[PDB]
């Protein structure tokens, strides 16, 4: 499930700074000598839970290493009360390799180009069914212990 | 073939789609969309012909073309979604400047078959595509691909199979297009949005549209007339022998025979 | 089932960005000046070098 | 008796000519003139007639004699039962004061209180309210009404029936009695309209009549139709059955002004051709534009049922209710008899979620007779995508639908019948997508023991 | 040391016979294997019933692979109890289902030569059953001969 929310998240990843200066300039020489809302990854503390809270997010995933855990703890039980589908994925890392940073707490998707919107609606319903109710019941109970 | 008998038939099958139309429902509700003259109007007429053989030996599942004295698919409230191969930008600016006072009105949608797989891949896609339009058209350059991006929904049934349309000349897409010019593609398209279809089914039974019920009687005779013999010398195999029935039709009510049978073998018996 | 925030929308999340479009003025001016080079696609740089 | 014929302000007189109103109804050649003298006005005139001018001109005309500031606060205060009603009074007051360097507002329920506080502190010389909000910012807000002029309360009846009765009662305490002129409107004449008559205005009324004798509130000769459309689906299905019946004659009324204006502009957009009939425009535009529509072959207008309470329905094939009535009875007897026609009999159909069904209910207690319409699904023209993607993309028509939304919300929460049209029952998400929304906008739907020991307070200040 | 019976849904198109013995021979050894297949055109309905002979290999199967997104498909593995077993469920398992054309068999019975009465019972079918057909549009008038 990790391989196929990468698969659906590296099609949607953002441009580089060398894409962008040269995307930047062909523009700047084409006005020297008609575009749609561009549509990425979505990543940032305070940005995605701005849009979780607006209901604007479609699918979050949350980095599980996250070394001040407070800057995450209320996200899981924040995406159950807006009802917005949520995941916890492995590595900070491979968050920010998405979105050409060293790391990155969250990302989440908003909305998509048409030829992949049924995708990440099989993407969304993957996980509310693989992931959501794998942990329904054990979200609720405390973890460890050394009994026995 | 007898005409006159044909004209009578016509008229018996009008008679009973008006009685029928105007009978009232009796659940003590009324349709909110629809109206006598609509229902009639929408209702189309069948042609059915029973060869005694199989006409093809496999599923063709690219229609053929009759040409109509009175053309098919009139109405305003039809609308056509064409399929192109090279650029559909091409095909969108040649519609932004074709015949605006009526090709331009029918035709919905342009698209190409890059974007057809890209857009329409699913089923939920290509059957809301299905129920949009009414009338397809494609490039003969890729109708042969169209089977795989258009599944099940588009070619379990035959009423909206893609119309063939030639639009080549005498690959990078963007720098040049393979097409005749403008106004022979107006009337090809034009040509061919009315048009009878044949559809090679395996089996004996093919029915073919050639009417509506709001139609004049004599022009529902033509039609079946020149449905019949464009039909049985360039499809039927060994022309005009296998003819069983033709059989008038209208989608809820039985089918009045036109009957050619005095003998039902070859030479073998 | 909503929003929190009943905020309206900024209209700059429908039009295209200004900020783009001051950086792409600035470029203008700067290839005008001769201090920066145009753009050259790819396969031009590629038989180039 | 004509316009000119009265020495109003040379201000007044060019704002009527631009309206183009150049004659006179009996309430306002009866009333405005008593008015304009300093004397309380008790009046029995209907929605329709032209009250608005009637209890607007001496207003306006007192705020541009006493030469009324923005620091001199409210100095003609009218009072309307319901939000629609006001909003309408109000783009009447906006035509009315185009010279007037006057200012005028709207205070009403289901507002921002705060937008609305901050409007009042500046100072709004003509505040037209609703009865909660009026008592609420008279209460609980600082702003100026110690100025206050004129009173008119408008439509007593209907604001007597909601159940302002005390609400009224507290208004009428808490404003300035002395020197303050009071007008007083209704179209019937019960015991709680002469009890609100007797505490308002003074010992001395003036008892004016404009009403027909013939009211023909038969229960028999109708017939409605309705059609039950869960809420997602409801436009689609009013837009199928516009491009349906098209070359017929259609009158279309929704529940406010806004919800009209953004289905203007979004059946603009989606090539239906329409006419609209909002308060948000000249008086003129929209006396042409009906005077159009009445002299057609066919077409549709849409506006808003308090809208066309007053106005001369000509013979149509359909009359859809495709919002709420706001006032049920009226509805199904004079707008079926508006529908049925002089000449072959024209139908009136009424859109009804299946969460306000107990309306049939009371179809059966009025023994009205009934017909049911129903509808293939697949001759339904999907339009979903297309209509969300131009909200998406459109800031105008972002907008407008926003404020079309929650103007439907406001009004179905503020309706008369609340056991057949409650906003809890009401799915927002679905709504909202039949407006043309993923997500549902942020609205506000609302908008044991005593203490041990404590006895009633006999004494003290309490601001 | 029951076999555990699993319940496979949402197949995607190639994960048909073969590779569903395969993969779930990994997880441990089947006894029975068998998709359910159309009578008229052979084609799978997305569905199959695994036979193991170990009936903790088959819940640690139907557990890890439950809602797994193959092809644009999640599964549906789920355990059949063993006190819902149809008997006769396994009856083509571990068989091929040709694919055979009733179609053509039905079009070259057509061209196949009846001798000399078999024609007799054609033509007798026909009268009566046009004779039916006459009554039908007599009922609503349309005359016909020959």
């Amino acid at each position: 499930l990790a391989a196929q929310a990468f698969k659906l998240l590296n099609k949607y990843r953002p441009e580089t700074k060398q894409e962008k200066k040269e995307r930047l300039l062909r523009e700047a020489t084409a006005i020297k000598e008609v575009s749609k809302k561009p549509y990425t990854v979505k990543y940032g503390l305070n940005h995605v839970v701005g849009l979780i809270e607006n209901k604007k997010a479609s699918l979050v995933l949350i980095a599980n290493d996250v070394d001040p855990i407070e800057l995450v703890v209320f996200l899981p039980a924040l995406c159950r009360k807006m009802g917005i589908p949520y995941a916890i994925i492995k590595g900070k890392a491979r968050l920010g390799t998405l979105v050409h940073k060293k790391t990155a707490a969250v990302v989440a998707i908003t909305e998509v180009r048409s030829e992949d919107k049924n995708e990440l609606a099989k993407l969304i319903s993957a996980v509310k069914e693989g992931y959501l109710e794998k942990v329904e019941d054990t979200r609720k109970r405390w973890g460890g212990g050394i009994m026995g | 073939v007898d005409p006159d008998q044909t004209l009578k038939a016509c008229k018996a099958l009008l008679a009973h789609i008006k009685k029928a139309a105007a009978a009232p429902r009796p659940d003590g509700k009324q349709n909110l969309l629809a109206d006598e003259e609509s229902t009639v109007a929408e209702t189309p007429i069948w042609l059915t012909l029973t060869t005694k053989k199989h006409i093809h030996d496999s599923h063709r599942l690219q229609p053929g073309k009759i040409i109509l004295p009175h053309p098919l698919n009139t109405s305003e409230e039809i609308s056509v979604c064409l399929i192109t191969a090279d650029p559909q930008r091409f095909y969108k600016n040649a519609v932004a400047d074709e015949f605006p006072e009526d090709l331009r009105a029918k035709i919905g949608r342009v698209i190409d078959i890059s974007h057809l797989k890209a857009k329409f891949k699913a089923y939920e896609a290509q059957r809301k595509l299905f129920s949009e339009h009414d009338v397809f058209l494609a490039d003969t350059r890729i109708i042969n691909r169209l089977p795989k991006a258009l599944g099940k929904t588009f070619y379990k049934t035959t009423t909206k199979r893609p119309i063939p349309v030639v639009l080549m000349a005498q690959r990078d897409p963007l720098e040049n297009a393979n097409a005749r010019p403008i106004p022979e593609i107006v009337a090809e398209i034009r040509k061919a949005i009315g048009a009878a279809l044949v559809h090679l089914s395996p089996s004996t039974n093919t029915a073919i549209k050639v009417g509506y019920a709001n139609w004049e009687p004599e022009k529902l005779a033509a039609n079946i007339e020149t449905v019949i013999r464009e039909l049985v010398e360039r499809f039927v195999p060994q022309k005009w022998q296998n003819v069983r029935n033709f059989y008038v039709k209208g989608p809820e009510t039985a089918a009045l025979p036109i009957y050619q049978t005095d003998e039902l073998w070859l030479d073998e018996s | 089932k909503m929003p929190l925030s009943a905020a309206p929308e900024p209209k700059r999340r429908f039009i295209p960005s200004k900020n783009e479009a001051k950086q792409i003025m600035k470029l203008v001016r700067a290839i005008r000046e001769g201090r920066i080079l145009p753009y050259k696609p790819p396969e031009e740089r590629e038989r180039e070098e | 008796q004509e316009f000119s014929e009265l020495n109003l302000s040379e201000k007044t007189t060019k704002a009527i000519a631009e309206m183009g109103f150049t004659k006179m109804t009996e309430i306002q050649r009866r009333a405005i003139p008593p008015a304009l003298a300093g004397k309380d006005v008790l009046g029995a005139a209907k929605t329709g007639s032209g009250k608005t001018l009637a209890f607007l001109i001496p207003a306006v005309e007192m705020l541009s004699s006493l030469r009324f500031k923005p620091r001199n606060g409210t100095g003609a205060i009218v009072v309307t039962p319901t939000r629609e009603l006001a909003l309408q009074i109000f783009g009447v007051a906006r035509e009315l004061m185009k010279y007037h360097s006057q200012t005028y507002g709207v205070v009403i329920g289901g507002a921002n209180r705060r937008a609305e506080a901050e409007k009042l502190g500046k100072g709004v010389n003509l505040l037209i309210a609703t009865p909660g909000r009026l008592l609420d910012h008279l209460q609980n807000t600082p702003f100026v009404f110690k100025n206050l002029k004129s009173l008119i309360i408008d439509e007593a009846d209907r604001i007597l029936e909601i159940g302002f009765e005390d609400e009224m009662r507290q208004i009428v305490k808490i404003l300035p009695k002395e020197d303050r002129q009071t007008m007083l409107f209704s179209a019937t004449q019960t015991t709680k309209v002469e009890d609100l008559a007797r505490i308002s205005l003074r010992p001395g009324p003036l008892y004016i009549n404009v009403d027909e004798e013939k009211k023909y509130s038969t229960v028999e000769g109708l017939e409605q139709g309705y059609v039950v459309v869960e809420a997602d689906k409801r436009f689609l299905l009013l837009f199928s059955f516009l491009k349906k019946m098209a070359k017929k004659k259609i009158i279309v009324f929704f529940s406010s002004c806004n919800s009209v204006k953004y289905y203007s502009e979004l059946l603009q957009y989606i090539d239906l051709p329409v006419l609209d009939l909002h308060g948000k425009q000249k008086q003129q535009k929209r006396t042409n534009t009906f005077f159009e529509f009445c002299n057609a072959k066919s077409g549709t207008l849409i506006c808003t049922d308090v809208a066309a309470r007053g106005l001369d329905i000509p013979q149509v094939d359909w009359i859809v209710q495709f919002d709420p009535p706001d006032d049920p009875r009226d509805y199904i007897h004079r707008v079926g008899r508006t529908a049925r026609g002089n000449n072959g009999k024209g139908r009136s159909l009424l859109f009804l979620q299946p969460c306000e069904l107990g309306f049939l209910a009371h179809l059966k207690a009025a023994k009205v007779p009934v017909v049911e319409y129903d509808f293939p699904k697949n001759k339904i023209l999907n339009v979903q995508s297309q209509l969300e993607k131009l909200i998406s993309t459109n800031y105008y028509l972002n907008q407008s639908a926003k404020e079309g939304y929650r103007s439907y919300i406001h009004a179905y929460a503020s309706h008369s019948l609340r056991s057949v049209f409650d906003v809890h029952k009401l799915d927002l998400v679905k709504v909202a997508k039949s407006f043309g929304f993923s997500t549902p906008p942020r609205v506000d739907i609302t908008l044991g023991r005593r203490a041990y020991g404590s006895q009633p307070r006999q004494g003290g200040r309490y601001k | 040391s029951q076999p555990g019976v699993m319940y496979i849904a949402r197949l995607p198109h190639g994960f048909y016979e073969h590779e569903l013995r395969g993969y779930f021979s990994q997880f441990g050894e089947i006894t029975r294997l068998r998709v359910v297949r159309n009578k008229k055109t052979g084609a799978s309905r997305h569905r199959a019933f695994i036979e193991f002979a170990d009936a903790e290999v088959a819940d640690i199967a139907a557990r890890t692979m439950d809602k797994y997104l193959l092809f644009g498909h999640i599964l549906t593995c789920k355990i059949v109890p063993p006190a819902q077993v149809h008997p006769d469920l396994f009856k083509g398992a571990n068989r091929r289902f040709k694919v055979v054309p009733w179609n053509k068999m039905a079009g070259r019975q057509l061209e196949r030569p009846l001798s000399e009465s078999q024609w007799q019972v054609k033509v007798a079918k026909e009268e009566q059953r046009r004779a039916a057909r006459a009554e039908k549009l007599k009922e609503m008038g349309y005359e016909f001969e020959a």
